[PDB]
């Protein structure tokens, strides 16, 4: 199980940062686990951005 | 969550770190060496994932959690964040703590500080550098004062780094108006290391 | 209002309805099937 960030490390103010992760030796359509991010600012402690699942319920 | 900033320990030595604000047992603790990638010791308080050595272990009492690390070594050395589950799906990450398992010896920190330059000034910008270095641990805090009250206001403050003496250093930048800086008399600097703090004054 | 003998407590009553009743069933439980091999030809799906 490998993750690979990749996107543009260089963005300017106020516009679109985009980034995409490139999964090796798993499936996104796993219901075992969440996918999302989590950003780490220099120097700085760890924060939660968020994450989603395919994998839904009846409503 | 709230984490101790440092942590301290020889080798052979067993360090207990805490984290607070935990309600349930979801509480895990991650490790980050510096300049790579976090990697998670523990999960569900005290349960251990694969490829993690026993003697690391979770534990919870009350609102507290906290981990457990016997036998330390070199490769101990780093920064350890903690993390739980809050209310519907929302999760948190404390400010971790940062255990270092460098070598010896303690040692009291130095300050030297260094008021505005004439050249600056005519930038119409007013900088105060405090340069503190060779303290152990490596975690400590900066205060700023100017005649007698403090102050709170263009404090700059960065992350220590291990200097080639393997003693930790670290600067923090002043940045204010000239108005206040001549008004002002004397601005002192007070630098807190494990208790005992050291204090420099500049007057123009 | 239907019955066979009303009066008789034996007797099933049969009701008819003027307005439709909502009425939800469902299956909280997301599954997977197995198609277990019993061969030769044969596959039972078994749940997982
Ligand atoms: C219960 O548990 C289940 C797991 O046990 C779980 O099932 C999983 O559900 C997710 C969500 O649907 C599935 O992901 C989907 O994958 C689709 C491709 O699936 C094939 O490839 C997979 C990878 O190899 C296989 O795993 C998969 O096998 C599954 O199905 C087999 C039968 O076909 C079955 O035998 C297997 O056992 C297994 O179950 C299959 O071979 C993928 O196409 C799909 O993406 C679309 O659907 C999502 C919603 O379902 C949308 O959110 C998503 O955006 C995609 O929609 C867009 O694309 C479609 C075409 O690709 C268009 O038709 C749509 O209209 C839409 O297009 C519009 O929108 C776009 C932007 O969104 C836009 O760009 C377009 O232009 C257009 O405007 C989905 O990701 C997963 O595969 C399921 N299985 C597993 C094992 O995880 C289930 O969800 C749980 N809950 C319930 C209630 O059942
Ligand atoms: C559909 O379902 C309904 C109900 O859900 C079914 O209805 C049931 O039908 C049966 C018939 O098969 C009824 O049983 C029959 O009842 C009659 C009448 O009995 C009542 O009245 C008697 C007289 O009442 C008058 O007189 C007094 C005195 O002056 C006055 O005060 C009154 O106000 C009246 O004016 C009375 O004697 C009865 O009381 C006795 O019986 C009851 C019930 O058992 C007891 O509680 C009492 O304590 C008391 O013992 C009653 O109040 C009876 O006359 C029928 O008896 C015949 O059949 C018997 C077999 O069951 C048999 O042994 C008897 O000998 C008698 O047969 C006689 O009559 C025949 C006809 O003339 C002759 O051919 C025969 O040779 C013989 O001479 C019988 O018991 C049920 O009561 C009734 N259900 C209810 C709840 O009332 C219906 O059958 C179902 N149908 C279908 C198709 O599904």
């Amino acid at each position: 199980p490998q993750l690979q960030e990749s996107g543009p490390t260089l963005v300017e103010a106020s516009e679109t940062l985009s980034l995409t992760c490139a999964v090796s030796g798993d499936s996104t359509a796993a219901c075992n686990s969440f996918w999302g991010w989590v950003r780490q600012p220099p120097g700085k402690g760890l924060e939660w951005v968020g994450s989603l699942s395919h994998c839904a319920s009846y409503w | 969550l709230t984490q101790p900033p440092s942590a301290s320990g020889s080798p052979g030595q067993s360090i207990t770190i805490s984290c607070t604000g935990t309600s349930n047992n979801f509480v895990s603790w991650y490790q980050q060496h510096a300049g790579k990638a976090p990697k998670l010791v523990i999960y569900d308080v005290n349960k251990r994932p694969s490829g993690v050595p026993d003697r690391f272990s979770g534990s919870k009492s009350g609102n507290t959690a906290s981990l457990t690390v016997s036998g330390l070594q070199t490769d101990d050395e780093a920064v350890y964040y903690c993390g739980s589950l809050v209310g519907n799906w929302d999760v948190i990450f404390g400010g971790g703590t940062k255990l270092t398992v460098l070598g010896q010896p303690k040692a009291a920190p130095s300050v030297t500080l260094f008021p505005p330059s004439s050249e600056e000034l005519q930038a119409n910008k007013a900088t105060l550098v405090c340069l503190i270095s060779d303290f152990y641990p490596g975690a400590v805090t900066v205060a700023w004062k100017a005649d007698s009250s403090p102050v709170k206001a263009g404090v700059e403050t960065t992350t220590p780094s291990k200097q080639s003496n393997n003693k930790y250093a670290a600067s923090s930048y002043l940045s204010l108006t000239p108005e206040q800086w001549k008004s002002h008399r004397s601005y002192s600097c007070q630098v807190t290391h494990e208790g005992s703090t050291v204090e420099k004054t500049v007057a123009p | 209002i239907r019955s066979e003998n009303i009066t008789n407590n034996a007797k099933n009553i049969l009701v008819q309805f003027n307005t439709p009743v909502q009425i939800n069933c469902t299956r909280p439980n997301n599954n997977t099937r197995k198609s277990i091999r019993i061969g030769p030809g044969q596959a039972f799906y078994a749940t997982g």
